[PDB]
């Protein structure tokens, strides 16, 4: 009836909580793996 | 001691050895293993690593005895005669070294298997190897010349 935008932009404050989080979560726990991965490469690299 | 030939097709493809502390097989080659206590035995390879698991009854457990650090240049009883190196593998006779015989332990002459080849085919006018022992400290490390493959 009037001017809104209604462009994804209702995303509240507990949304946007949660969202981050969850990226978040995801993102250190498959970083954290790719390091361990090298970590134990390394080793084997210097045991020669 | 116990060294045993791998038995592929019934003729001799590879030659499994079992050492002080757990049993050895090379897993690089495959065939079937002569030996039925061994027969029955789960596998364990790493990537790089062609070693059996030690799964032996404790009777018999611990064969040999291991190999610590400060390699001399002395002689090793090999089993086509002693070697004498300390750099790397030994200068081994042109010919001997060839293929068809993996799994080989070369031993101390206090009977201490120094190491354990895996390949080295030939290195020149003289022959060195490619094979895994401890590193300084006690660390299963292989070392592999350019040229290697099993012999």
């Amino acid at each position: 009836q009037h001017t809104e935008s209604f462009t994804s932009a209702i995303s509240a404050t507990a949304w946007s909580w949660i969202k981050v989080l969850v990226g978040g979560t995801s993102a250190f726990i498959v970083l954290g793996l790719i390091a361990t991965a090298v970590v134990a490469l390394v080793l084997f690299f210097h045991r020669h | 001691d116990k060294t045993f030939p791998i038995m592929l097709n019934g003729q001799v493809n590879g030659y499994a050895c079992v050492v002080g502390g757990r049993v050895f097989k090379p897993l690089h080659v495959e065939g079937r293993i002569d030996n039925e206590q061994l027969a029955a035995i789960k596998l364990k390879k790493a990537s790089i690593y062609d070693l059996e698991y030690g799964d032996v009854p404790q009777c018999m457990k611990s064969d040999t005895l291991q190999y610590t650090s400060d390699k001399p240049p002395g002689f090793y009883n090999w089993h086509h005669g002693a070697v004498q190196y300390e750099n790397n593998r030994f200068t081994v006779p042109r010919g001997v070294g060839g293929k068809g015989d993996s799994g080989r332990p070369i031993l101390d002459n206090k009977g201490r298997v120094v190491a354990i080849v895996l390949g080295g085919v030939n290195e020149g006018s003289r022959t060195a190897l490619s094979v895994v022992t401890w590193n300084q400290k006690g660390v299963t490390v292989k070392d592999t010349p350019e040229g290697s493959e099993p012999w």
